[PDB]
RNA sequence: CCCCGGAGGACCACCAGUGGCGAAAGCGGGCGGCCAGAACGCGCCCGACGGUGAGGGGCGAAAGCCGGGGGAGCAAAGGGGAUUAGAUACCCCUGUAGUCCCGGCCGUAAACGAUGCGGGCUAGCUGUCGGUCGGGCUUAGGGCCCGGCCGGUGGCGAAGGGAAACCGUUAAGCCCGCCGCCUGGGGAGUACGGCCGCAAGGCUGAAACUUAAAGGAAUUGGCGGGGGGGCACCACAAGGGGUGAAGCUUGCGGCUUAAUUGGAAAACCUCACCCGGGGGAGGUGCAUGGCCGUCGUCAGCUCGUGCCGUGAGGUGUCCGGUUAAGUCCGGCAACGAGCGAGACCCCCGCCCCUAGUUGCUACCCCUCCCUACGGGGAGGGGGGCACACUAGGGGGACUGCCGGCGUAAGCCGGAGGAAGGAGGGGGCCACGGCAGGUCAGUAUGCCCCGAAACCCCGGGGCUGCACGCGAGCUGCAAUGGCGGGGACAGCGGGAUCCGACCCCGAAAGGGGGAGGCAAUCCCGUAAACCCCGCCCCAGUAGGGAUCGAGGGCUGCAACUCGCCCUCGUGAACGUGGAAUCCCUAGUAACCGCGUGUCACCAACG
């Protein structure tokens, strides 16, 4: 589910699995990628984020996914 | 001594050697020649400042009334702009009840005048300059550490922190002589510069800047 | 006398806390090298929260520089070891008032009642003497004891 | 201005080597070459290189 | 303190050094006498006579012991002055052994290069000491400089070695000999025995028992009453206003209570609590998600390739200048890059274009009024978008120009400019944390209550009150109080809602009701402020708590427990201790207005 990505010329993106995934404590992974903006016009407005949460055994471990196609020139030249 | 230029609206008045600076254009008068009264009263022409580094920092630029917008204040030195007479009214608006209330303070130094004049014969104008000339501190204390115990040293007042502390005192020293008792503020106003001029020692002007300068003088 | 009422200023609370109330005093005056540096007396410190300097909430400390620290505990470190509590200067308050000996005893009762105890001077200005509001009470005292017994 | 970052010197620096012809010592000239010479989708930034790409003939020509 | 003299004991300043000598301990003034041991130079003598060395012996700092002499300074013990919670310590005054000499004993030390002694081989560069040889000079000197050899004494560093620090011809390298010592920690240099000693004590030296580590070097961090640099009105300096004290509003704690609910815009409902009656607002925010606060008025965090290192890890990211910035410029085993910074996005400020059912009024005409007689003013309509206003796009500012400094990043002054150094105000919150806040916003695991949780009902409570702490209001007055008079905004809200205007009433308020579903109608002629008159330093014509009588509004309901008005009553308080908060310009402070919450009510946002 990362060179799903690698399929795209995404030059960014982002995800973020929090929960028990393991054990009795929370521990958030995450893997991060390149040319991809945190804060600023792009990030909140013009990229994009979807936080779903899914039930497992316990169960709700949030996920974050921010991504950027490989055509999303921000202003930047 | 200088190699950094000066601003325009500025003047040297070399004498000897000396560069004496003003920074304001004593030389106002109206399109027909007229001179411009403060208050439509007293002349600006005939006043004179005494003291050489005072000479750069008290604006004697003939206004009518003495209300600049509060725009002097953004730069270092803007303050030598703000006609001298103004600094007097934006002292007058303390406590915090009276901040703001700048047409009360134009009331206030305008009545002032009116009883500086005639109760002396001089010009209102001129009588307040010689106020914070015989107010003005020459000597300062400074705090010092010496391991615990801080104790003092005498410096020297830079030419416009001893025209903010000549101001204040007036003000100051007026101010407490109304409070809580049946004695107008014009009044007190118009007898501290009065007696602050004729360097009386009654006047809170005259006894804080004598405080201040035996003081040093201890802890040279 | 000026050595039975005088303290350094940096002595600590409880050692001027106790020499005032040994001696029965309503102050003593805080000197260093002859200066006047302020008094301390029972009345303003009666009002003061001397609870925490006397409890490690609040110490002072000399470094192995010279400097005066007056750090206050809790706000990160909790232990301090080898510490003070809070010299006579810092309880103190600063002198307003002094009597010289060539003087009436009348022309500072009204002072006296106010600061609570006023050092006395002589010509060169050092202190000399301080003046308490329990000394005149022994005076009173002792006009009773001449007479009546 | 204060300190130009290094997209404003990057920028800068690409666009007066491609074309080094085309810049002059005033700002004015140089303002515009650059909005046409550079997609600019930003009034600061394009000010930013035109002025900066003034100073760099100054001190060429200050070399020579 | 100064001068003239005397006595006494200890020490040998500078020169003076990783200098010298010695086996170690140790040895520092000069002259002399008696000895010792080395280095160098040598076609001198002997001819393996050597190395190490168990046991055996001798020397061996300081303190200490025995007996004698001596005793200046210092100084265990002790005496006193202070400090301190204590201070039998640290400081000060004083002080006796001791320190010094002689004869003897002790026989220990971080007695250390923590490195046994003897010999050989293995790049070098550099300082210095002794001897000697060659060359060049001569303070014509036993003197100086250059080079070679031998022997010492330091530094850097081949090969090599090492866990690493590091050693490296003065080895901890490659070898050849001999002696000593070690075999996890604690128990323990302890017990018993023996020997030694005048004694103190010394040497030699276990075990039971207990235990899973103790320990070396190095790395990242954390921390320091270590050093250096940078920065910030949630720091200070210079200021302004305050809070802390009074009365009152309000939040928490405690107290009380049947209950005063549970966490870190209250009469019902809310409601979670108490009394009576008929699925979880129950726990665990150390099981979580999401969202949020703070670190963070930060500038940090990383990657590609290279290089150092066995490794954890370094480097880049360090240094110097610069700044808001890990922003840049210049040097470096680094050269580039990404996120964060910026850029970006809203609003303010100046100019241009587009546009004028709504908004603006220069220009007209009709009325009314006044008219010092010329004119003025207000209303209605027209015309117009000119002005202003509204709203979209665009322009403008860039350290751009000038002077100085700087290699240069850039900094300081100046001019012009609406606007000047990121123009002003704000949004977006980097990695990683704070076992931070939230299962009472929703969601959710686990555990519990289980025809019992229920947003059911009636009533009460959350409003109880000696007191503590926090945030506020209005005051203490005269820069004021009161009474009349004159004004001048900007947001924002409005549907069964805003409500013009009319009537009623002394006020609160009551009745009718145009217009407006929005630049059109309304809230809406704000207060501070200005002007005039009364008050005159007094707990008062300041203050307005508390209390008595009465009148109204919302609502199903107003006592506990709502809000508004009238008349009367006039408490503390005379500017607030230790302490403490915020703020850099249209800002602080003061003044009001709109609105959220809302049936009613804001001392709150
Ligand atoms: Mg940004
Ligand atoms: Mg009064
Ligand atoms: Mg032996
Ligand atoms: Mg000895
Ligand atoms: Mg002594
Ligand atoms: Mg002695
Ligand atoms: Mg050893
Ligand atoms: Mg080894
Ligand atoms: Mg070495
Ligand atoms: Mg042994
Ligand atoms: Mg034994
Ligand atoms: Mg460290
Ligand atoms: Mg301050
Ligand atoms: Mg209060
Ligand atoms: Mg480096
Ligand atoms: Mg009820
Ligand atoms: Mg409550
Ligand atoms: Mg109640
Ligand atoms: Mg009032
Ligand atoms: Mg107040
Ligand atoms: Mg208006
Ligand atoms: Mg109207
Ligand atoms: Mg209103
Ligand atoms: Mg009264
Ligand atoms: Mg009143
Ligand atoms: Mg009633
Ligand atoms: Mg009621
Ligand atoms: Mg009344
Ligand atoms: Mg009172
Ligand atoms: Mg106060
Ligand atoms: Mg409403």
């Amino acid at each position: 589910a990362v060179r799903q990505l690698m399929e795209a010329g995404a030059k960014g993106f982002e995800i973020v699995v929090s929960g028990k995934l393991s054990t009795e404590r929370a521990k958030f992974e995450k893997i991060t990628y390149g040319k991809l903006y945190k804060i600023g016009y792009d990030a909140k407005n013009r990229v994009r984020r979807a936080v779903v949460h899914v039930l497992l055994k316990p169960g709700i471990y949030g996920i974050e996914v921010r991504i950027t196609p490989a055509t999303l020139r921000y202003s930047d030249e | 001594i200088f190699g950094e230029q000066l601003p325009k609206t500025s003047r040297v008045e070399y004498i000897g050697d000396v560069p004496i600076i003003e920074e304001c254009p004593r030389e106002l008068k109206t399109l027909d020649g007229n001179p411009i009264l403060l208050f439509g009263k007293w002349s600006f022409e005939d006043v004179v400042v005494r003291d050489p580094g005072l000479r750069r920092y008290i604006c004697l630029k003939p206004v009518v009334l003495p209300h600049t917008e509060g725009r002097y204040q953004k730069r270092r030195f803007g303050k030598a702009h703000i006609p001298i007479v103004e600094r007097l009214v934006n002292l007058l608006m303390r406590p915090g009840r009276n901040t703001g209330k700048k047409h009360k303070a134009y009331n206030i130094v305008k009545r002032a005048f009116e009883i500086i004049y005639y109760k002396t014969g001089r010009n209102p104008i001129q009588v307040f300059i010689d106020a914070i000339i015989n107010t003005a501190p020459r000597e300062e204390i400074t705090r010092i550490i010496m391991g615990g115990i801080a104790y003092s040293v005498s410096v020297d007042v830079s030419p416009q922190r001893r025209l903010d502390l000549s101001l204040r005192w007036i003000t100051e020293g007026a101010r407490q002589c109304s409070f809580n008792n049946p004695k107008p503020i014009e009044e007190c106003l118009a007898d501290e510069i009065m007696a602050a001029a004729a360097n009386d020692p009654k006047s809170y002007a005259v006894r804080k800047r004598e405080e201040l300068e035996r003081i040093a003088a201890a802890s040279r | 006398p000026a050595d039975v009422a005088a303290v350094n200023p940096f002595s600590s609370l409880m050692s001027t806390t106790r020499k005032i109330n040994a001696f029965e005093l309503d102050g003593v005056v805080v000197v260093e090298g002859g200066n006047i540096m302020g008094v301390v007396t029972v009345d303003d410190l009666a009002l003061r929260p001397v609870e925490e300097t006397l409890r490690g909430e609040r110490v002072v400390y000399f470094t192995k520089s010279g400097v005066l620290r007056k750090a206050t505990t809790g706000l990160s470190r909790l232990r301090y070891s080898k510490v003070g509590t809070l010299t006579a200067l810092d309880v103190s308050r600063p002198v307003d008032h002094v009597a010289n000996v060539n003087a009436d005893v009348k022309e500072v009762l009204d002072k006296l009642v106010e600061q609570g105890v006023v050092p006395v001077v002589d010509e060169q200005g050092r202190l000399v003497g301080v003046l308490n509001k329990m000394d005149i009470v022994k005076d009173l005292a002792r006009v009773y004891v001449t007479y009546a017994m | 201005g204060r300190v130009k970052p290094k997209f404003i010197k990057s920028l800068a620096e690409k666009l007066l080597e491609a074309y080094p012809d085309r810049f002059t010592e005033s700002f004015k000239e140089n303002k515009k070459a650059v909005a046409e010479l550079a997609d600019i989708p930003s009034k600061t930034v394009r000010n930013k290189v035109a002025g900066y790409i003034t100073r760099l003939v100054k001190r060429q020509k200050a070399k020579e």
